[PDB]
Formats: C-alpha cells, structure tokens, sequence
C-alpha cells in the first residue's frame, strides 16, 4: 500500500494511526518517584507504540523480526520525538503528560537527567523556531522508525523515499520555493542525528537507573533496554 | 522469541 | 558564504586531510586500541587544521568551534573511515597499511559490533555510490551540526546558515549529474538520514573508548584524552 | 580553555 499512495494519501494515513497522548499517574517527588512516574507512563505509551507502527503503511510489509528489530532500535527516539513535539506550545518546559508538565528544576529530582532535559528542551525549541507543521511530524517519527535500525531493506528504503516525496509535497503546497523545500527537508532530517543521540543518552541514564535499583521496570521495558545491550 | 514478538503480530 | 556551489566543493576538496599511516609491523586488545588510538590521535591534529578551512567555521568563537569539535571528532572519524573503505567489501581501511576485516574486531571486546556497523555504513555509501564531493559535504556537515543543539541566537544562525549553503551544493551536484528533481530530494534525505547512524556509531564507540580507559588497557593522548573527557 | 582552544587559536 505505501509505496502506491499519493502524497495526501500517506499524510492522512500516518494522522489517523496517531497514538493518543496519555496522561501520568502524578500525585512530593523524589529521584525515585519520578523515575517510576516517567517509567510507568513510558511503558503505557509503548503500548499504543507498538499499535501505532502496526498501522504505519510500509512497516506492516516487513517480516515480524524486522519489524521487532526495528521498533527495538527506534522505541525511545519515538517516544523522545513525542515529547518534544507535545512541548512545542510549552518553552523551558517538557509535557510528559497533560498533568506531567517538567521544569528544568524538576529534572534536577533524577540524577543525570537534567542533561537530557536541556537537549530535549533544544530540540523542542528548534521545532517551534521552525514552525514544524503535524503532518511534518507524522512523516519524521516514521522516518525515524523505519531508519534507525535499517542498517542493524530495499522496500524499507523505498518507503523512505516515499514520505520524503510526501514532506516535500507538503513545503510545496505550503508555498515554499524549491530551495526553500529543499533546505528545510535537510534542517529536518539533521534533527534526527540529534534525536538519535538524544535516545543513546536517555538509553545509558535508564540504564544506570536499573543497574542503581532506583526503579523496578517492567518486562517490556527491559526488553526494549536490553535490545540495546 | 521476546514478549515484544507477540505484542507486535498480534497486533 | 559569497562562494559559488563549485567553489563550495573546491574549498572543502582542496581542505580534505591526509589519508595516514599505522605501523607496517595477530592482534591482541593492546596492540590493536594501541595501534587505532595512535592512529586516531595523530588524524585528530590534522582534523583541527581542516575544520578551520571549512567554510563559515572559523568566523565562530573560539568557545563554539571547541565545542563543535568536541561534539564532532568520533562521527569525523567514523565517516572517514567509512569512506576509505568503500572499495574494500567487508573490510575496514584504518590506513593503507591497516586493512582490518570483522574477525579482526573480536581480538578486542565490544569492537566487533562496532565493526559490523562501520561496515554496514561503508556497503550503504557503496549501494547509492556516494561521490567525493556528497562525502565532503557530509562530513562538514556532521562538523556544523552535530554540535548545535541572545547573541548566542545570531551565532546559530551563521551555523543554520552555513548548513543552507551545503544542503544547496549538495542539491547543486545532483542537479549537475541529471538526478530528476525528485531523485534529488530523495538522495538529499538518503544522505542525510545516514548521519543519524553515524551518530549512533559514534555513541557506541564513545563509550568503548572510555570503557576501555577505565581498563588501563591502552596509553591515550592528552588530545584523544580531552575530547572523550568531553562527552 | 583547553588544548584544542590553542590549537584552533594558532
Ligand atoms: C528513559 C527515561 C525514562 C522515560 C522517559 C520518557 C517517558 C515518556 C516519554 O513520552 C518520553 C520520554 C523521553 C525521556 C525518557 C527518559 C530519559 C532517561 C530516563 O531513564
Ligand atoms: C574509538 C575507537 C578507536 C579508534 C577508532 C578509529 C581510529 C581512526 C579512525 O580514522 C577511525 C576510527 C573509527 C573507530 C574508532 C574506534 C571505535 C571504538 C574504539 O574505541
């Protein structure tokens, strides 16, 4: 299906296998307590992950193991791309939830994490200096889940090439000159190599939670972390 | 095969 | 910035480092982090050189350039890497007189899986035949932006700006070689998207590096010391 | 500074 959809076709697909935010079980916070908030509620939302890439066109072509294999490399840099993108209309602020909204000063509670938070809070920045559109969105959190493991193939590239056709189809219609298109194809996909290191960062921090013991994780959870070695 | 190989083909 | 797209890859061409050497001396963990931190050193000194030429870059402060190049040296490295061993299938050319293929990664731990990725990216650049003039510009790309993220804002601009100026050489050299305009903004986003696991690589090796300071296993340089200090 | 700060500066 994927790669025979037209442009508008591929955007309205990816809108409409959109995950829902979610909310926290929130509610004073403690290193613990808020490893087990953002913990509990990271499981919750791959959940709905793992529902939402069974309904990216391209993905539901690949063999189960590749699917696996590549959700296993992605899953934080989805979620990552998530939170940024929900904490666009909140600067200095990470929305984890709709009752989970995070200062600086509060990432502070974790050890390590205040790092995270700043890059998260760049990046957050940078989508909303560039006016990142949603459907601009739902093309980059499928790039990302359909290249971050591909070189861990020939259809999965050609599904790439696909919805970038599609990004750029949205700059054109959106008036932007062909250099301009081209331009803010690169500024957006450049973002990803920082989202990337944005999950290794996240992906060592949890991982050192679980070694310290300051919060028990689930199963799912600690087969995601343990893809990663 | 993990957990997250049934999650995600019966999905 | 006032320079045409040719002069763009001449610039970057005519900057190009030195393909060094290791020595011409069965491996042990020792021998092999000795002979590729040696190696790694000895490329960073001639990086600094080649950075400053980089077109854009030395009109930062000297803060931000350090900071850029703290960010950047591994991913630098990494793609180089890759790019010298595009002729050479499952292999890896660390020098000329260093050819190394996946076997070899297993005389130290945790090498061989950074191998295979090294030589994941190096078959990828060898599928979509990557040109010398593509490679150039990603490499100054991974350069300007890998690092980025009041007067601090007109600072990020020069570097988005800089950035603007690559993306349009490398559209510039696809434009030239007939790509469709289609071809082109697909093969722009092909070459892009592999910065993501040059990214990915670099963590990793990052990583190894200092795990494999922390063993006493090998002497690193106060340079090569400096900058995994950095991350 | 650092090491990397003189050489860029020289
Ligand atoms: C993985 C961490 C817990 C889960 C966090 C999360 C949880 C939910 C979510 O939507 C996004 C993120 C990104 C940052 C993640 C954190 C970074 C470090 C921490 O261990
Ligand atoms: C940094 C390492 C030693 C130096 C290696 C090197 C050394 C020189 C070079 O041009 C490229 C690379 C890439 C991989 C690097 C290695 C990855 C892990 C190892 O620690």
């Amino acid at each position: 299906l994927a790669l025979s959809l037209t442009a508008d076709q591929m955007v309205s697909a990816l809108l409409d296998a959109e995950p829902p935010i979610l909310y926290s079980e929130y509610d004073p916070f403690s290193e613990a307590s808020m490893m087990g908030l953002l913990t509990n509620l990271a499981d919750r939302e791959l959940v709905h992950m793992i529902n939402w890439a069974k309904r990216v066109p391209g993905f539901v072509d690949l063999t189960l193991h590749d699917q696996v294999h590549l959700l296993e490399c992605a899953w934080l840099e989805i979620l990552m791309i998530g939170l940024v993108w929900r904490s666009m209309e909140h600067p200095g602020k990470l929305l984890f939830a709709p009752n989970l909204l995070l200062d600086r000063n509060q990432g502070k509670c974790v050890e390590g994490m205040v790092e995270i938070f700043d890059m998260l809070l760049a990046t957050s920045s940078r989508f909303r200096m560039m006016n990142l559109q949603g459907e601009e969105f739902v093309c980059l959190k499928s790039i990302i889940l359909l290249n971050s493991g591909v070189y861990t193939k020939d259809h999965i590239h050609r599904v790439l090439d696909k919805i970038t056709d599609t990004l750029i189809h949205l700059m054109a219609k959106a008036g932007l000159t062909l250099q301009q298109q081209h331009q803010r194809l690169a500024q957006l996909l450049l973002i990803l190599s920082h989202i990337r290191h944005m999950s290794n960062k996240g992906m060592e921090h949890l991982y050192s939670m679980k070694c310290k013991n300051v919060v028990p994780l689930s199963d799912l959870l600690l087969e995601m972390l343990d893809a990663h070695r | 095969h993990k957990l997250l190989h049934k999650l995600l083909q019966d999905s």
